[PDB]
């Protein structure tokens, strides 16, 4: 159980010789140092081995991970993400690396600091065209935990202005509503605990009319969106003025 | 149309013109220290230089230099001076004096030091000569003389003689030049301040009244002085001509309010009472600004005052506050006018059922309040006590143009200091290398403001602190830029061909003519960026020239910076370039574009490595540079060549010039302050405020050390 | 920092009023060749007034290069005297406040000196500015401006200027321009409490046992201006040669 001498045996041995004996130190070395709460000491372990077995960094995000070391696993998978040549013994890919990415990332608003989140998931919105309805989902996911549930409603407004698919539209109509019920029951309860000042009592009125409203413009936005993918159908034409 | 008056260079009077003159015989009457029998003190040779040599000069350089080689002031002026005998001469003497040493970078303050008691009667009245009436008892180019006076005073911290007046002015007790709804407001706010605020009126209330009513005054000073330069403000014409007295005025008022709101102590109880004043909107709804002559200079400085006013600080406590903070205080003004709009007014209803998103923009904003009635826009601005409430059957004193300017700009998204600096080009353009009033000549006078950071003893923040810095090094780089463009183009001689080509008939050491150029990539944007990652170009130069010019233009390394210059000269053949006119107009240069050296190339388009010696020598005279081009400025002028329909300034170079290695440095250094300003600068706690100059100076020595 | 150690206490006292306690460590009074005199000069040091020379003072060829040929003389001809009486030329260094004036006493020395074994070349011909955290035994400084002080009146380059020299220091004016300057008094007045006009003593060669501030057991001559000074050092010269001729002739 000699934990401090354990390592010193290790280090002197990382000392003694070269790289090629270090490959076999490692592998005894770095499960001898996930037993430990000793975080810096295995973080620096764990650096070592990355430029030679990249592997590792998936071990080592799973071991941030663990020790709930989400910032510095959120820095180490984003550049994972942007070495696009990296090795996965999953065989995951990369946009499932940058999925994982985003499925911690926005979790955890209050733990993730080091990182513009919002540019990460733009540049993910250029990088993966097709998913776009899913990502501003989860950019609103992001920002509904960072509490500025208002900007949930902006990214949700700016997905359904950027999508041209009913599918799309679909997941992005659900979200939203779910949101705006979320908030609606939210504002209901607050409301009546804190007692109502007139101002709170008519934003619970507003949420609602803009509730009305979502399921009224509903129809017009279905229509739209068939009028962004053929502005020649003249047919929705005539449907949008039927609703008119 | 006469020309504007060149810029003569002021040579300073020689000491056959000084013994000459009038003033140096009144000086070795009076006052002049190697006279050993001085005549006594007379108030009348005050009025007599006063009213011959500085008013009927008009305030002339030359002549106020000539009082300050004098001695005037140290051995007249403040050593004679007593309340009981201050008049009109005798107190704006004093002040052009010491504007003068403001001007010369010599100490203005020390004389002072030897009858301090003087000085709080003496500050009382330029207080009211500075609320004097415009038509009054003292000119606007007076009180342009007092405006600078008060800056160079507020500017001086300090001085505890001048601190110990400027703090009158300058403190909680002041905001009873605000709106009474927005005194309430901002104390429910903070309120510690209104436990304060209770006791000074309480104070207030004791005080005998002559002092309470002074008090009064000077607590209104600022806010009433305000309201006298909009009066003056709008009285500039838009369209007819404008004294200078008025533009110099309103100038230096400015400058005034910028210094005021670029220093903690004084922002801190000001900037509440400049937002209530409304000054900000006042200025830019004002003919001044739409005087593209007149006003160019005043719109510079109003940006730079409406850059401080919205700094990302707390004010109160002078802490940064962070771009997730400033978006939570900018999603509270919307929320808090969302929940007004959809109680109070069914017109914006439509708006309220909008998000923030929808709304926050200041084409939205516009779009939304336009529609509406003046009436209606004024109770939602006194909602929010930026104005008093408007009476239920009164028509608002207001402009519908001021009430949806004061609404939009409140409410406008700000865009992040981090991301203007990003998207801003690091290389200078001809825009702004012989902009006269951003990098000034050699022949500068002195005269006129200004629109450049100063480096004062103290700052907002860290971020203020770096940016001030950052800009003076660049534009400093600017004016050596200049010099280096000056010296090689005029060796070059571009001259009009008869075919109107450009043909060199001289040559420069420094600069050679581009045989091709082609842009070769152009890579995507990074990860949160408008901007390229990198461009690279191809340079193609002949060096028929002399070795050793030709081993210093193959000598140049990956990271030298280089300039790209496009002139189109309409000088005929032979035309002698003349020094004391304009540049520009005399070699027809158009386009000046900064660059960074990747390599030479080899003939098969390969970029050399810079290994140790010897290089391979290429064969004949013509070389090939790869270089690095500005992204932010390519991205700026491919959007001016698809949104103006500009030309493509890419093709048109026809010189590329290099600089000295010792001096060619600025643009990796630019990029390190930029650097830090995209960092958390961790400076020690113990330092840390010492380089803002707050708090007590001593704290990191070791005396004062925990850790000694 | 409150004891020198590099200068005269005479030469520390024309920049020590910008300083709170600035004093002199002991060997500055100890040492010989601090207390010893400057040979064949009777000042340790003097500011020599240089009245307009053919009726020109400053001159602008260029824009702000300014140049003083009066002063400009008058120092290479200090300087030649001075190698004359046996002073080494490494010893000396010559100063001025402007890039210019610079080039103009260069190309003054290449004709008259440059190619001389008897006199040779300064240590250095620089501005002010590039001459900081360097220093020598003796320097020659010309302020060269007539019109205005505005160089010079930054008093951060007047107390570089003053603390250059270690043993002597010697400067060349328009006094009349200078003395007027508020914020040069403190030190011009010490400058200008010594004669105006160069006071040489010719028969005391290099090296001198004379202390400094000692009175001369010689006749001090009093050159009152740059042609008499140029005149001179010429006649001296020439003299020199002769009799270098006359003793080379009597060993043939």
């Amino acid at each position: 159980g000699r934990v401090t001498h354990t390592r010193r045996t290790f280090d002197r041995a990382l000392r003694a010789l070269p790289i090629t004996q270090h490959s076999r130190i490692w592998p005894l070395y770095l499960r001898f140092l996930r037993s430990h709460p000793l975080p810096e000491t295995a973080v620096r372990g764990y650096r070592r081995f990355l430029k030679l077995s990249p592997e590792s960094a998936e071990e080592y995000i799973e071991y941030l991970k663990s020790s709930d070391r989400l910032d510095e696993a959120a820095q180490r998978l984003a550049t994972v993400v942007n070495d696009e040549r990296f090795v996965s013994k999953a065989g995951k890919s990369n946009y499932q690396l940058w999925h994982e990415l985003c499925d911690l990332i926005s979790q955890n608003p209050d733990k993730v600091q080091s990182l513009n989140v919002d540019a990460i998931i733009r540049g993910g919105l250029t990088r993966f065209t097709d998913q776009l309805g899913k990502l501003w989902c989860s950019l609103a996911d992001y920002y509904i935990r960072s509490g500025h549930f208002e900007k949930a409603r902006d990214v949700y407004e700016e997905a359904i202005r950027t999508v041209m698919t009913v599918r799309d539209f679909t997941q992005v109509f659900d979200s939203y509503a779910q949101f705006e019920e979320s908030m609606i029951a939210a504002k209901m309860e607050t409301a009546s605990e804190l007692g109502r000042e007139e101002e709170d009592d008519v934003d619970l009125e507003l949420r609602l009319a803009r509730f009305e409203q979502l399921i009224s413009r509903r129809p017009l936005l279905l229509n739209s969106v068939l009028l962004r993918q053929n502005p020649h159908h003249v047919h929705e034409w005539h449907k949008r003025v039927a609703l008119h | 149309m006469a020309a504007p008056a060149q810029p003569k260079k002021i040579v300073a009077p020689t000491v056959s013109q000084i013994n000459a003159e009038f003033v140096t015989q009144l000086a070795c009457k009076y006052w002049a220290p190697h006279i050993k029998k001085k005549s006594p003190f007379d108030i009348k040779v005050i009025e007599d230089i006063y009213e011959k040599e500085i008013v009927k000069s008009r305030f002339a350089i030359r002549k106020i230099m000539l009082l300050e080689f004098s001695q005037y002031l140290e051995n007249y002026l403040w050593m004679n001076y007593s309340p009981e005998v201050s008049s009109k001469a005798y107190l704006m003497s004093i002040c052009c004096m010491v504007n003068e040493k403001f001007r010369e970078n010599v100490p203005a303050w020390e004389i002072f030091k030897k009858k301090p008691d003087h000085f709080p009667f003496f500050f009382k009245h330029i207080l009211k000569a500075a609320l004097a009436e415009t038509d009054g008892e003292f000119s606007l180019h007076e009180q342009t003389v007092l405006l600078l006076f008060l800056d160079h005073c507020f500017n001086s911290l300090e001085v505890d003689l001048i601190r110990s007046q400027v703090q009158q002015l300058i403190s909680l007790p002041m905001w009873m030049g605000l709106q009474l709804a927005r005194l309430e407001l901002e104390l429910k706010k903070t309120p510690k301040l209104r436990k304060f605020w209770n006791l000074i009126k309480k104070n207030d209330e004791k005080m005998d009244p002559e002092a309470r009513e002074q008090a009064y005054q000077e607590r209104r000073f600022l806010s009433q002085l305000i309201q006298k330069f909009i009066s003056v403000l709008k009285s500039v014409p838009l369209s007819e001509p404008v004294t200078m007295d008025k533009v110099h005025y309103c100038e230096r008022f400015i400058e005034l309010m910028i210094d005021l709101e670029a220093l903690l102590p004084t922002r801190r109880w000001f900037n509440t009472i400049l937002d209530d004043s409304h000054l900000l909107v006042h200025c830019y709804l004002s003919n001044l600004v739409r005087r593209e002559e007149d006003g160019h200079l005043f719109s510079q400085l109003l940006d730079m005052l409406k850059f401080y006013t919205g700094f990302e600080i707390n004010d109160q406590t002078g802490n940064a506050l962070t771009e997730n903070e400033m978006t939570t205080i900018h999603y509270d003004r919307i929320t808090s006018l969302q929940r007004a709009a959809f109680a109070h007014f069914p017109e914006l209803y439509d708006f309220a059922l909008s998000n923030v998103a929808e709304v926050d923009t200041r084409e939205s904003l516009v779009k939304f309040f336009g529609p509406l009635s003046s009436n209606t826009l004024h109770q939602v601005a006194s909602y929010l006590c930026l104005l008093p409430t408007l009476p239920k059957n009164e028509d608002t004193t207001f402009d519908k143009e001021f009430l949806l300017e004061l609404l939009v700009s409140r409410h406008e998204r700000r865009i992040s200091q981090i991301q203007q600096l990003n998207q801003m080009p690091l290389y200078p353009t001809e825009k702004i290398i012989w902009d006269e009033n951003i990098v000034p000549t050699e022949y500068y006078s002195g005269e006129g403001c200004l629109a450049l950071p100063k480096l004062n003893l103290q700052f907002l923040t860290l971020h203020d602190y770096l940016l001030r810095n950052f800009n003076l090094f660049r534009l400093e780089s600017t004016y050596e830029i200049r010099q280096d463009i000056e010296d090689s183009v005029s060796r070059m001689k571009p001259w009009q061909s008869e075919y109107g080509g450009v043909v060199f008939g001289g040559w420069a050491r420094m600069a050679q003519p581009i045989v091709a150029f082609t842009v070769v990539e152009v890579a995507k944007p990074n990860i949160g960026e408008n901007w390229p990652t990198r461009v690279r170009a191809d340079v193609t130069i002949n060096l028929n020239v002399r070795d050793h010019i030709k081993d210093e233009w193959e000598g140049l390394r990956k990271h030298d910076v280089c300039f790209l210059i496009t002139v189109r000269p309409t000088k005929p053949y032979g035309t002698k370039f003349d020094r004391r006119r304009p540049f520009i107009e005399q070699v027809g240069l158009v386009y000046v574009r900064g660059c960074e050296i990747q390599g030479m190339l080899d003939d098969k388009g390969r970029v050399i490595e810079d290994g140790p010696e010897p290089r391979p020598n290429l064969r004949g005279e013509s070389r090939t540079f790869r270089v690095f081009l500005d992204p932010n400025q390519y991205q700026q002028d491919m959007t001016n060549t698809i949104q103006n329909g500009a030309e493509d300034v890419y093709e048109t170079f026809n010189i590329i010039m290099r600089r000295k290695p010792k001096e060619n440095n600025f643009k990796a250094v630019l990029e390190t302050i930029r650097n830090l300003m995209n960092t958390d600068c961790v400076v020690p706690d113990w330092l840390h405020d010492i380089i803002l100059g707050y708090g007590d100076p001593s704290s990191a020595h070791y005396s004062k050390m925990p850790n000694q | 920092l409150d004891a020198q150690g590099r200068a005269r206490a005479s030469l520390c006292n024309l920049y020590n009023w910008r300083y709170k306690n600035l004093g002199n460590l002991p060997h500055v009074q100890l040492l010989p060749e601090f207390s010893t005199a400057n040979a064949g000069l009777l000042y340790d040091f003097q500011l020599i007034n240089v009245e307009d020379f053919q009726g020109v003072g400053e001159s602008e060829p260029n824009p702000y290069f300014y140049q003083n040929l009066g002063e400009a003389e008058y120092v290479v001809a200090l300087f030649m005297y001075m190698c004359l009486l046996g002073y080494p030329a490494d010893k000396i260094s010559i100063l001025t406040t402007y890039n210019g004036q610079k080039h103009l006493i260069r190309d003054i020395i290449n004709r008259r000196c440059g190619n001389n074994p008897l006199i040779g070349r300064p240590n250095k011909v620089t501005t002010v500015d590039r001459f900081q955290g360097q220093q020598n035994d003796y320097i020659l400084l010309s302020l060269v401006r007539t019109r205005a002080v505005g160089h010079l009146r930054d008093v951060r380059r007047l107390v570089v200027a003053m603390s250059r020299a270690r043993l002597g220091l010697y400067i060349f004016a328009r006094v009349s321009l200078f003395q007027n300057c508020f914020e040069l008094t403190p030190a011009f007045s010490q400058l200008t409490a010594r004669p105006l006009h160069l006071h040489i003593i010719p028969t005391e060669p290099f090296p001198t046992t004379r202390k400094n501030g000692e009175r001369p057991s010689h006749e001090v001559q009093i050159i009152k201006n740059m042609p008499q000074m140029a005149n001179f050092v010429y006649n001296m010269y020439m003299h020199l040669i002769q009799t270098t001729h006359h003793y080379h002739q009597t060993l043939l």
